RNA sequence: CGAGCUGGAGAUACGCUUUGACUCGGGGAUGUCCGAAUGGGGAAACCCACCUCGUAAGAGGUAUCCGCAAGGAUGGGAACUCAGGGAACUGAAACAUCUCAGUACCUGAAGGAGAAGAAAGAGAAUUCGAUUCCGUUAGUAGCGGCGAGCGAACCCGGAUCAGCCCAAUCAAGCCGAAGUGGCUGGAAAGCUACACCUCAGAAGGUGAGAGUCCUGUAGGCGAACGAGAGGUCGUUGUUCGUGAAACGAUGACUGAAUCCGCGCGGACCACCGCGCAAGGCUAAAUACUCCCAGUGACCGAUAGCGCAUAGUACCGUGAGGGAAAGGUGAAAAGAACCCCGGGAGGGGAGUGAAAGAGAACCUGAAACCGUGGACUUACAAGCAGUCAUGGCACCUUAUGCGUGUUAUGGCGUGCCUAUUGAAGCAUGAGCCGGCGACUUAGACCUGACGUGCGAGCUUAAGUUGAAAAACGGAGGCGGAGC
RNA sequence: GUAGGGGAGCGUUCAGUCCGCGGAGAAGCCAUACCGGAAGGAGUGGUGGAGCCGACUGAAGUGCGGAUGCCGGCAUGAGU
């Protein structure tokens, strides 16, 4: 008995033409292009997970150091007697004090360079 | 169909009950007046192969004779 | 159809190529080489170019046929066989076919029970251990 | 492929018959046999009716004109009668005379 | 070991396949059963077969197109199949042994069940079918199940034959499929404990 | 056969037929011209004749070979068979003996088959007993640049049987059981409540799925006509390649015995065995399959033959090559008629269940071209993505982990193949469809899983039955090595 | 993790068998934010007009982006 693909690679590649939307030209309308433009994304969805991962921790710290030198302290020094005083607070939520609330920020501040003299 | 028993070994290789395969030593048509002693004594004889260069031998016959 | 087969009785078989799951291109067979080709004969004596162990050996001998003796055993006709004879046609239906060959009795076992055998051919050392607990060989003419 | 073909273009009644009309819209009318066309197994019983509109034409009739008339049938929603009952009724086949078939019903005949 | 119906009373006798009769055996009869029967059939064409003449189409060089030889070719329209099927026959012979053992195991699976019906007799009138539709309904025949009928009297056929809900095997030709193919089994008995021994 | 018919062809008018048409079976009659062509010629289907009878119109004859005559031969046939002739590529990883293989092809003859056949035989048992066929022996004995590779037969089981003579019933057809009421529906065959048939539940048609409408089937009938010698030299055949070369087989030279004789037993000799050369026919089993029928874990429109038909269209001076082609509806009820236009085309109407079937008439994917709408885009640098946030929009697996779109940011070297190394300025490819490639065979080899019997395991060819399978010990594998 | 060997499975047809659906509408097609570890598979809505899903088992012409692949259609170059 033969089996015509009969109806199966519609299947498949109506599935890659369904991932492929919001993609400029032939990409997001001709399969080759649209599964291949896929690959390379791929490649680009596992690093820029564990990539943002990153880029968040990058933010939070601009934002902290901000804050340390607002006053008159280094992000360095500040986190530093606030690993002295034992403070273990995560960073993000550094990030959140520091530009969300103020006078808080301030007294974390004070703290740190207590402990760290 | 039927695979061929090689009659190009049908006088010179040999089966057993282990399964080894035996053949002869060899030069001794004009490896002679040489000579040594203990060499024209030694090729008359007969040996079994070493490993590796065995299955080759038994694919040649199917009965092992 | 209430049934179901043997687990392990029937292996799915390999249909090579068919995606990167899986067997990607190739199909087993590497890059390249003679043996990459759609092509029958190689084949599996022919190592190299070459010349051959195969000839490069001696050919002792020849080959002759002759009568070759078809193997009765000691613990066959002893044991528990409780002698019924070996008379022609009777160890035939029992446990020792060929036709178109001659029977030959030779030792292996022990002995005891006397028992006279019917065998076209026979060892000295069985004759010998089977007169010696009782019993005959008949020989033909 | 013909349709008489599976009916080994066989005519199980006759030009004048009355017939019944079995499955349909019309189930169940009653009409005469004015028409019996057996190898396409079509034929025209008296009831079914049809509006046709026979075109331009000129020849004969400039405008064209409408026509009430009949389109024909399949011998497969024909049903003969039985003078009795009327309705849903198969056929046997006799003998009255001397070499003059014939056909009843479960009580003849037609 | 059980009982008939319009004759004798025995069946005492009929050892059977135990552990607890086994399914892999079976399917194993039975497949091996329906490939026996394939037509052996679904031919297609080759290269050499194609009506599409050897000579070579065009250029070997020089066109700037891939290049062919003929038009008889497995990559194009029109052209023979690669590796298509060709007359055949699935068939080989299952030893003996198991082909028994099967025909056991399957009469087995349905006393154990149980869908015997045991039968010495048969009172079907003259070859008619109603007599075989009583008879059935008076012997447990509710009309809810696959039967096989087993006998031997070209009557009870004859009157087993039309019936939709059964099928009607004559003399010897059993098998594991037919019986497992279907709910009941019209035993019958005569040669039932005869073929025992 | 018994009511319709007047070919596909679907069109009018003409008609025919219950004195029996049409269709079917069975014979007959008529059958122009070409073609073995055959009265002579010819560029096939055309040209010109002569002779016999006729009133003419016509009819017959006029080839060649075997024959006394009567009579037979000529040409065609897909394969199947026999014969004269007889390749190469290939493989031996080069080639020449060799292998391909007496294969492809050419030719001759012949049939429904043919061939072969009634022992100077196999042979080794003082056994079989014409042939052809299958199983098996058996990849065994042997052949061979003893390399590639080539490869019997006797016995054993089956198929089918035969040994004779000469020279001193199917083919046309008929006949065949048993349901109605309500329900949905455009339409009943389906749903349903109660029914009956079955030797008939195989199938097909009927507005959608019918055992009980139709045609049929199980069954029963069924026709006037109808069919049932030796030797030498060059060589070769079988497993036979000059090898110890037997034997047959013939080209050229030689050409013995006929019974107290002849031929073989693989050089050759005796012995001892099997045999009757120089004359012929022979059914049966076997091969094929243009054609007919039945079936199918065969195809359904790129499949399947090349063809849903066509060796046509088309190409070719020729030999030769050689396509794509399918679908309105249940039924033509095929759209009278009004509207814009010469038309084409469309918009109504009207039919239908549906015209979301309208004749470019089943579904109607994708590339590809457009209209509208949302959000966006004219200081911007880009493998076109990702990931984060803001904007705007939307709310039928959907108001949150949302969906569409977007701005800004970070980040980021198409895919495949080929490679020491590919974004590569290295290969491939315009795009999307559809077709497209690790298979089949052998009762071979060797393994892993499994199974059934287990010092035991097993059949093959066949036989019988066959909506199934059983029989079949002939042989095979294990049994002891050297 | 490349060549490679091994393990478990997803989908396609034909087939045996059972569950069973379908003119109050089958397959096929179209949309989507659901489910599964993945091959994949469900819900509903629109299409269509007469056939088909599911489980278990069997057999394969059984899964395509490439072959300057084959057939066909439609794009670029170009209103040149
Ligand atoms: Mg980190
Ligand atoms: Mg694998
Ligand atoms: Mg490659
Ligand atoms: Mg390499
Ligand atoms: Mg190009
Ligand atoms: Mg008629
Ligand atoms: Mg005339
Ligand atoms: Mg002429
Ligand atoms: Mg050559
Ligand atoms: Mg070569
Ligand atoms: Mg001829
Ligand atoms: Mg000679
Ligand atoms: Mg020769
Ligand atoms: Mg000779
Ligand atoms: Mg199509
Ligand atoms: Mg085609
Ligand atoms: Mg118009
Ligand atoms: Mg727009
Ligand atoms: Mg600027
Ligand atoms: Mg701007
Ligand atoms: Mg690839
Ligand atoms: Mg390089
Ligand atoms: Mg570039
Ligand atoms: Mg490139
Ligand atoms: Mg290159
Ligand atoms: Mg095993
Ligand atoms: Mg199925
Ligand atoms: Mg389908
Ligand atoms: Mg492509
Ligand atoms: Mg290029
Ligand atoms: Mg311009
Ligand atoms: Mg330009
Ligand atoms: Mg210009």
């Amino acid at each position: 008995p033969r089996a015509k693909t009969g109806i199966v690679r519609r299947r498949r590649h109506k599935k890659v033409l369904k991932r492929a939307k919001g993609f400029w030209g032939s990409r997001s309308k001709q399969y080759r292009n649209a599964f291949q433009t896929l690959l390379n994304a791929a490649t680009y969805e596992y690093r820029d997970r564990r990539n943002k991962k990153r880029d968040f921790r990058r933010l939070w710290i601009q934002r902290i150091n901000a804050g340390a030198r607002l006053h008159g302290m280094n992000y360095s020094t500040f986190i530093n007697g606030l690993k002295r005083a034992n403070i273990d607070l995560n960073r993000k939520v550094l990030a959140d004090i520091a530009a969300r609330e103020p006078e808080a920020f301030k007294a974390l501040v004070d703290a740190s360079r207590n402990a760290r003299q | 169909p039927k695979m061929k028993t090689h009659k190009m070994a049908k006088r010179r290789i040999k089966i057993t009950g282990t399964g080894k395969v035996m053949a002869f030593k060899s030069g001794k048509r004009h490896q002679n007046t040489g000579k040594s002693g203990d060499e024209i004594r030694g090729k008359g004889k007969g040996f079994v192969l070493a490993k590796a260069e065995w299955a080759r031998m038994k694919l040649m016959l199917p009965r092992g004779k | 159809h209430d049934l179901k087969p043997t687990p392990g009785s029937r292996k799915d078989r390999k249909r090579v190529g068919r995606g990167p799951g899986g067997t990607d291109k190739t199909a087993g067979r590497g890059h390249k080489g003679q043996k990459s080709r759609s092509g029958a004969g190689k084949g599996a004596f022919f190592e190299g170019g070459r010349s051959r162990l195969i000839a490069r050996l001696p050919k002792r001998g020849f080959n002759n046929v002759g009568t070759t003796y078809e193997v009765v055993k000691l613990s066959q006709l002893q044991d528990l066989e409780d002698t019924t004879f070996d008379r022609d046609t009777l160890e035939a239906y029992r446990l020792v076919r060929r036709k178109n060959r001659p029977v030959k009795l030779l030792a292996s076992g022990e002995i005891s029970r006397a028992v006279t055998v019917h065998v076209d051919a026979a060892s000295a050392a069985a004759i010998k251990a089977v007169e010696a607990a009782g019993g005959r060989v008949v020989l033909p003419e | 492929p013909s349709a008489g073909s599976h009916h080994n273009d066989k005519l199980h009644f006759k030009k004048g018959d009355t017939v019944i009309v079995l499955s349909g819209k019309h189930k169940g009318q009653t009409g005469k046999v004015l028409l019996a066309l057996p190898r396409d197994q079509k034929v025209v019983v008296e009831g079914v009716n049809v509006i046709t509109k026979n075109v331009k034409p000129s020849m004969t009739n400039p405008q064209g004109g409408q026509e009430q008339r009949e389109l024909a049938l399949h011998a497969s929603k024909v049903a003969l009668v039985d003078p009795e009952t009327g309705k849903a009724t198969r056929v046997r086949k006799q003998i009255v005379d001397g070499k003059k078939v014939r056909v009843a019903v479960a009580s003849g005949k037609t | 070991a059980q009982i008939n119906v319009i004759g004798q009373n025995g069946g005492r006798t009929i050892e059977l396949p135990l552990p607890e009769v086994n399914s892999g055996v079976l399917h194993e009869v039975v497949t091996w059963q329906l490939a026996s029967r394939r037509r052996g059939t679904a031919s297609t064409r080759t290269r050499a077969q194609v009506s599409k003449t050897g000579r070579k189409m065009y250029g070997q060089k020089g066109t700037g197109n891939a290049r062919h030889g003929d038009r008889s070719v497995p990559t194009f329209v029109g052209g023979g199949v690669a590796f298509g099927p060709k007359p055949r026959s699935y068939d080989y012979t299952l030893p003996r042994q198991v082909r028994q053992l099967g025909l056991a195991m399957a009469i087995a699976s349905r006393q154990e069940g149980g869908k015997l019906v045991a039968v010495d007799g048969f009172d079907i009138a003259d070859a008619k079918t109603k007599n075989f539709i009583s008879w059935a309904k008076q012997n447990g025949l509710d009309g809810t199940e696959k039967v096989l009928l087993v006998t031997d009297d070209e009557n009870t056929r004859r009157a087993a034959r039309n019936v939709s809900w059964v099928s009607v095997l004559p003399v010897a030709g059993v098998n594991v499929y037919d019986i497992l193919r279907h709910d009941r089994l019209v035993i019958d008995a005569a040669a039932l404990e005869i073929v025992e021994e």
